């Protein structure tokens, strides 16, 4: 019942959240392949909407560094629809409170050095002009 | 809840545990996109998805339960009318399944369990009609009910 009874909860990744998700994807992928590319990975979090929307002015940053994530995951390979999925839920969450001991270095770790390369290319891009 | 090795978790954490294990299990859903310039079947497909269909798909369904409410036998003098609301109830959802079919897809319908479920539900549903409609035996009733 734990496993699996789900309701709309204030810190963690509801049922309504998931449908939304599924939905979003849906009116992005095609023929249900579950790869995507770059593009259509930032045109769908561009269109997530509901409890996952992202201002622009407010989480600019951050959706750069989702689009930068899914790039790294699989070097520029196509997410597989988990990949995406796990992004959203590790990012709609309380990493520090939820996470095990060495799950959570490892995600703060991933985190960081995410932040720090999508930081460096975004200089380097304004300083190569 | 020790054996497993949740006990010494918090309970944060071990809801963060069961969302992750829910969602390795989340699949995409199996809507086609609705066609454009097709009004016969794009109606037909904003027919099947609208929320008060599906509403009425479910109201009808629990009429058709409690339509049960009293044992089914050949000695029974009200059982014709029982039997007769039940071969309407099993049109309705036979057509409405048809329609499920020619608006969603010819096989993209069966891509949904709970589709193939009331796919094969129908036809039992018209097998028993039929059988009804040529034994007319207190065997037929229970394969109705």
């Amino acid at each position: 019942f734990s496993l699996f009874y789900s309701t709309e909860e204030d810190q963690l990744l509801s049922y309504n959240d998931l449908r939304h998700f599924q939905i979003i994807w849906n009116m992005v992928d095609d023929k249900r392949e579950g790869v995507i590319p770059t593009f259509r990975v930032k045109f769908l979090l561009r269109l997530l909407r509901g409890r996952l929307e992202v201002d622009l002015d407010k989480d600019k940053l951050l959706f750069k560094h989702m689009c930068y994530e899914m790039e790294r995951l699989h070097n520029g390979g196509d997410v597989t629809f988990h990949d995406v999925l796990s992004m959203l839920s590790y990012r709609s969450v309380d990493i520090r409170k939820s996470l095990q001991l060495e799950e959570l270095l490892a995600r703060e770790q991933l985190e960081y050095t995410i932040e720090e390369e999508v930081a460096k290319q975004t200089i380097r891009m304004w300083l190569k002009k | 809840n020790e054996n497993k090795g949740t006990a010494l978790l918090t309970v944060d954490q071990r809801r963060w545990e069961d969302l992750k294990s829910r969602l390795k299990i989340a699949q995409p859903l199996h809507l086609p996109p609705r066609p454009d310039n097709d009004g016969f079947r794009a109606k037909m497909y904003d027919i099947t998805q609208h929320p008060f269909f599906k509403r009425t798909i479910a109201l009808l369904v629990l009429a058709q339960s409690v339509l049960l409410s009293v044992k089914w036998d050949v000695e029974d003098p009200v059982t014709v009318p029982l039997a007769t609301m039940s071969v309407v109830f099993t049109f309705i959802f036979v057509l409405e399944v048809t329609m499920k079919i020619i608006a969603m897809s010819p096989a993209g319908f069966w891509q949904s369990r709970r589709n193939r479920y009331d796919l094969l539900v129908t036809s039992l549903g018209v097998v028993w009609v039929v059988l009804h409609f040529a034994l007319l035996n207190a065997y037929t009733y229970m394969m109705g009910a």
